[PDB]
RNA sequence: UUGAAACACGGACCAAGGAGUCUGACAUGCGUGCGAGUCGACGGGUUCUGAAACCUGGGAUGCGCAAGGAAGCUGACGAGC
RNA sequence: CGUUCGUCUGACUUGGGUAUAGGGGCGAAAGACUAAUCGAACCAUCUAGUAGCUGGUUCCCUCCGAAGUUUCCCUCAGGAUAGCUGGAGCCCAACGAGUUCUAUCAGGUAAAGCCAAUGAUUAGAGGCCUAUUCUC
RNA sequence: UAAGCAGAACUGGCGAUGCGGGAUGAACCGGAAGCCGGGUUACGGUGCCCAACUGCGCGCUAACCUAGAACCCACAAAGGG
RNA sequence: AUGUGAUUUCUGCCCAGUGCUCUGAAUGUCAAAGUGAAGAAAUUCAACCAAGCGCGGGUAAACGGC
RNA sequence: UCCGACUUUGUGAA
RNA sequence: CCGGGCGGAAGACAUUGUCAGGUGGGGAGUUUGGCUGGGGCGGCACAUCUGUUAAAAGAUAACGCAGGUGUCCUAAGAUGAGCUCAACGAGAACAGAAAUCUCGUGUGGAACAAAAGGGUAAAAGCUCGUUUGAUUCUGAUUUCCAGUACGAAUACGAACCGUGAAAGCGUGGCCUAUCGAUCCUUUAGCUUCGGAGUUUGAAGCUAGAGGUGUCAGAAAAGUUACCACAGGGAUAACUGGCUUGUGGCAGCCAAGCGAUAGCGACGUUGCUUUUUGAUCCUUCGAUGUCGGCUCUUCCUAUCAUUGUGAAGCAGAAUUCACCAAGUGUUGGAUUGUUCACCCACCAAUAGGGAACGUGAGCUGGGUUUAGACCGUCGUGAGACAGGUUAGUUUUACCC
């Protein structure tokens, strides 16, 4: 899959509720916070005796992921999120065919 | 499993040493002034067998 | 640890770590070498 | 049990004993009282037959009488066919 | 228990005393023995342990009266779910009906076809082609 | 290959159901049911067992193979005289 | 603490694997404490960093293979 | 059981 | 004689206490899918598509048949314009069967990412131009269906755009598969932290991603021949029942052999239940599972013996057939055998049934408990339908 980097698409920001030019980047999961409540709750639960207290998922079956494209309006500088279908190989702004 | 034989010897129950007919500890006389500075003569009275 | 089997055989190396727990430390303990030279 | 007279199980006989109960929370139905109210349940007063009974404490105890929203907070301006 | 058999100066037989206690002991090793109990003794308690599994489940008459099918479930001898059934009613009386008739739509199964497309398939005839031909 | 085998469609039936017939039998045929009297039928029968003709009528068969004789059903073939 | 199982006779080859082991290279990974830099602070970041692991060597009358 | 930090834990020389 | 150090050794290291990291079947606890012509091995019929079975509405099963799916694509998405595809016929130096050009025919015999089925010709195919509608907000409906969810799809509305002169078309791919809850984490676009603020951090609301393929979604390895319990005849291993493919036996035709003495190919019809399968109806609160010994009856598909018919029957012998089950069918070597194979005798050494007759008749050699060897397999505990050796056979007085 090859996607360009200058898609023109609808921006829902109140500044411009119309079609504007967007930059295209790939979303990545942000850094996990050690202060998140579920993390603080998990660490309190794991302390002491009892071993593992939560299920640890093993049986992976998917070989792909849904790629999420971050679209940044070039007027607001605000962002949009868009997922596409599962692909094995992905790139943004690769060489066009023909 | 159950406790192995190598472990059971440390309890010393049936694995204590058989010493009922032993003649006593064999060792030098306690170090003292005469030995530290001169000599002391003793006489051998018996040459005996010690079980074990 | 050597017990069992349908033939009398150790089934694993008879050389054992120096730090093995009692009950596990059987055979040749912390051997630098084995065999007859 | 699809199918038992079964070569499927239980049962020699007799007597006595022997298994959907009590409690809590809801729900529908029904019955009784009162009704935008209802409940006197914990207490107090009293009680010469009484662990009954009778009286009394609610101007806010509980459910009702008002929603929606995570929340901050807002809250029914009065129908026709 | 009977006959037969193994050993019999030694790693011999045996009394009493004493030590080692349960995931522990003790074992010339059979998971053997540990009070008729041992691949973890016995006693009391937790404890009326749990059981989708087996067995039982006590008076009479009257009326109504099934299902073994759908979906989901570590679901397959079990549950919930819808269906089938009872009870309670209540609301009413033109509305309907496991049926026909009149009209009008829809279908590609039986049969048929190959002398029509796709596929299979026998034979000659006349000039690869043409007209036939047996059988799917 | 088949099976009283294994699996589907429509309907009925047994399961949950007695009663008459099929000698017998969950399902076949008839027919479904309060306690009775009288009359008549269904299926099936009328030589005896067994209630009802050894009834009236035409043919075919002769089995020295246990001739043959009631849906399901309790078997028979190619081929011969 | 193990294996084999009187005597006689002999016990071949294999250290890749799994074990055991080493006085060997040192940095590849690498905890708590301690250190430093930001920040108003909570905190975050970074360097340092034990054994062990990894790297290298030995070992079959170790498990085993032929 | 090995290994590190703190504690036990003090004093003085280059 | 004087020193208010019992005498040495190590020494702020070791050791203790608390944290941190490694190792740790020595020990503890737990798990170790499902479907399934028993279970296991195998497969995946577990989410999921096409054609068929499927009985011309819909729905419809099997470990039925033939195939497919977890992807791929900034174009292979959107739109406008132009064009026509496979194949064939006749032609043109190199150049031929296939190189490039030209005319004529050409209902698709091509192409459309993929499996299959549908569908499409001034297109849905090919070429070129411009593009991002593969966009935002929620609702409704269809398929599955409980008429819940998810996925997928369709028809509107309210925006913002693309392309075309325009009407129109476009909410991804011509259609039918191509995918995923709660909790937790992370990201995109005002509320709270409750004594009041500023202000980091945290918690919320709306919408996506990270994933559960056993696909409405537990976090999970073996072995038991030392074994246990609750139950199954819903479910294997004896018998019996149905079936008869396989086993055995008997016919019809007659090309051949030597047509029908005796045989008989290519075909074709049966019977039987001493083979083995197939099934799973009975039995799991138990019907004592091999073989032999003993003993009695039964069958006939007749081996011998009685009486016959036929011959390629001279005799002798032998072969085919008929009526016939009256009487017989033996002693031994090896093997637990059944089965077998040899020795010998004999008139002949036929075949079978009776819960594969017969264990409260015996026996116990084999199978098959617990001990123990070996080989192969397994890291191991252990396995073997491979071999080997040792291994308690209960009760009748009832009808
Ligand atoms: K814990
Ligand atoms: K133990
Ligand atoms: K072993
Ligand atoms: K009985
Ligand atoms: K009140
Ligand atoms: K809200
Ligand atoms: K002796
Ligand atoms: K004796
Ligand atoms: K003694
Ligand atoms: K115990
Ligand atoms: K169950
Ligand atoms: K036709
Ligand atoms: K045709
Ligand atoms: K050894
Ligand atoms: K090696
Ligand atoms: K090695
Ligand atoms: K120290
Ligand atoms: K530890
Ligand atoms: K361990
Ligand atoms: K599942
Ligand atoms: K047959
Ligand atoms: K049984
Ligand atoms: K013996
Ligand atoms: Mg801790
Ligand atoms: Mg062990
Ligand atoms: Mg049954
Ligand atoms: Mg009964
Ligand atoms: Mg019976
Ligand atoms: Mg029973
Ligand atoms: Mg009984
Ligand atoms: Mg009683
Ligand atoms: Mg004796
Ligand atoms: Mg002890
Ligand atoms: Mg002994
Ligand atoms: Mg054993
Ligand atoms: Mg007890
Ligand atoms: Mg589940
Ligand atoms: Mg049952
Ligand atoms: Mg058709
Ligand atoms: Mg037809
Ligand atoms: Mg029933
Ligand atoms: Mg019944
Ligand atoms: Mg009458
Ligand atoms: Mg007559
Ligand atoms: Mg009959
Ligand atoms: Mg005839
Ligand atoms: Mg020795
Ligand atoms: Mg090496
Ligand atoms: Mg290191
Ligand atoms: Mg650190
Ligand atoms: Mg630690
Ligand atoms: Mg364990
Ligand atoms: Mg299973
Ligand atoms: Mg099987
Ligand atoms: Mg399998
Ligand atoms: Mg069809
Ligand atoms: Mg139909
Ligand atoms: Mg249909
Ligand atoms: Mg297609
Ligand atoms: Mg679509
Ligand atoms: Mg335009
Ligand atoms: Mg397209
Ligand atoms: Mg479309
Ligand atoms: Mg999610
Ligand atoms: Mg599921
Ligand atoms: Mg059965
Ligand atoms: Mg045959
Ligand atoms: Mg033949
Ligand atoms: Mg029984
Ligand atoms: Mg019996
Ligand atoms: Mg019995
Ligand atoms: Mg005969
Ligand atoms: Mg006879
Ligand atoms: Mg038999
Ligand atoms: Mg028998
Ligand atoms: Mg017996
Ligand atoms: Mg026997
Ligand atoms: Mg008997
Ligand atoms: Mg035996
Ligand atoms: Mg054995
Ligand atoms: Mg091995
Ligand atoms: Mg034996
Ligand atoms: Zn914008």
């Amino acid at each position: 899959v090859n996607v360009p980097k200058t898609k023109k698409t609808y921006c829902k920001n109140k500044e411009c509720k119309k079609h504007t030019l967007h930059k295209v980047t790939q979303y990545k999961k942000g850094k996990d916070s050690l202060s998140a409540q579920g993390k603080r709750r998990y660490d309190r639960k794991q302390s002491g005796y009892g071993g593992q207290t939560k299920p640890v998922f093993h049986k992976k079956a998917k070989t792909t992921k849904k790629i999420v494209l971050k679209l940044q309006c070039q007027s607001c500088k605000h962002y949009s999120q868009r997922a596409i279908k599962r692909c094995k190989h992905f790139e943004i702004g690769g060489d066009k065919k023909g | 499993g159950r406790v192995i034989r190598a472990q059971r010897k440390g309890a010393g129950s049936v694995f204590k040493s058989h010493t009922h007919h032993r003649k006593g500890p064999a060792r030098f006389r306690s170090l003292d002034f005469g030995e530290r500075n001169g000599y002391l003569k003793g006489v051998v009275t018996d040459v005996i067998h010690d079980p074990g | 640890p050597h017990g069992g089997g349908n033939h009398q055989h150790i089934g694993h190396a008879s050389t054992v770590r120096r730090d093995a727990p009692p009950g596990q430390k059987v055979g040749l303990i912390a051997a630098r070498r084995t065999g007859r030279l």
